[PDB]
């Protein structure tokens, strides 16, 4: 499923804002 | 008459907000008049902390940023924008800013404390939000952005982590680190990977219809759990943005999913929000139909969800962080670039 695929991704911590 | 009423009150708004704006407060406070208690949560210049004033025994969020370090990130004019703006606005759903000042190494920001921790660690928590619990949400940062637009304000930054919850289960909208004042077109590459509208990837030059696609993104995030574009690597999630290509979750309503068409629309003129009936084709949608907006706005409506808390001073509802020492340098760092704060 997709929510398996998300909760084992690098991204379901906090995202910091790029600036450059 | 209703849409005459609205468009009354942001004129009156709009005056207010002008003479701030223009005569901006500086320097209303000083660091010993706060105890520091605890790390709230960090970014790139430093960190948001519950701090206690002992002259009135009221408790305040207070921001510092290392001058030092937003010199070497390039984010002086950024910064400046934020303090010049937040001292200026008045609405239900913003942060309160109450003081500011700044020292020989550091700036300061002295918000109200808003305990009812992130939208984003409960949105983490339970997984994911109803779709009449997404709604109340939604809600109050589409009138938020009516009020900001109107003001010529561009936000760029929103997402879960920079929406806090209070007492009574209203969201207050923090960090206004990329908001700015603009009446044209800009062109600086800021915001969320995930939240980041394509005409900000392709280096367009691009108008307040970003906010507009941002909003989409929270919804979505809100009602999946996960958000629409996601990758492990940036530049992954940049190629899954300009593509145009959108799958929705089989539990999204169909009134959702036509409100997120519109909204994540890669074609700017035909993006909800930025065509000729403005914010109205948002707020008239089917998916608002049981949306009382003046309620909303008075905070009346009862909140689906409401934060435990344990008295004042509490911290339970957000995460620990490592605490720092907040060192002051004896001479004075970057005192012409950041004058006029
Ligand atoms: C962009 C994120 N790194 C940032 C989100 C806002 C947060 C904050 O202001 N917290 C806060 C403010 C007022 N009251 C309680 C908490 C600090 C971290």
């Amino acid at each position: 499923t997709t929510y398996a695929d998300f909760i084992a991704s690098g991204r379901t911590g906090r995202r910091n804002a790029i600036h450059d | 008459s209703e849409q005459e009423s609205v468009k009354e009150f942001l004129a009156k708004a709009k005056e207010d907000f002008l003479k701030k704006w223009e005569n901006p407060a500086q320097n209303t406070a000083h660091l010993d008049q706060f105890e520091r208690i605890k790390t709230l949560g960090t970014g790139s210049f430093g960190r948001v902390m519950l701090v206690k004033h002992m002259e009135t025994g009221n408790h305040y969020a207070m921001k510092i940023l290392d001058k030092q370090k937003v010199v070497k990130l390039k984010q002086i004019e950024h910064t400046l924008n934020e303090k010049r703006i937040l001292q200026a606005v008045n609405f239900p759903f913003l942060v309160k800013l109450e003081f500011s000042f700044k020292d020989n190494s550091n700036l300061y920001m002295v918000m109200e404390y808003v305990p009812g921790g992130e939208m984003f660690s409960h949105l983490r928590r339970i997984g994911r939000f109803s779709e009449p619990h997404a709604r109340f949400y939604a809600a109050q940062i589409v009138l938020t952005f009516e009020y900001l637009h109107s003001l010529d304000l561009i936000y760029r930054d929103l997402k879960p982590e920079n929406l806090l919850i209070d007492q009574q289960g209203y969201i207050q909208v923090t960090d206004f680190g990329f908001a700015k004042r603009v009446k044209g077109r800009t062109w600086t590459l800021c915001g969320t990977p995930e939240y980041l509208a394509p005409e900000i990837i392709l280096s367009k030059g691009y108008n307040k219809a970003v906010d507009w696609w941002a909003l989409g993104v929270l919804i979505y995030e809100m009602a999946a759990g996960y958000p629409p574009f996601f990758a492990d690597q940036p530049i992954q999630i940049y190629e899954k943005i300009v593509s145009g290509k959108v799958r929705f979750p089989s539990h999204f309503s169909s009134d959702l999913k036509d409100l997120l068409r519109n909204l994540l629309q890669v074609d700017l003129t035909k993006r909800f929000g930025n065509l000729k009936n403005g914010v109205n084709d948002i707020k008239n949608h089917k998916w608002f139909a049981t949306t009382d907006w003046i309620a909303i706005y008075q905070r009346k409506v009862e909140a689906p969800f409401i934060p435990k808390f344990k008295g004042p001073g509490d911290t339970s509802n957000f995460d620990d962080y490592e605490e720092e020492e907040i060192r002051v340098s004896i001479n004075e760092k970057c005192g012409k670039e950041f004058s006029e704060f």
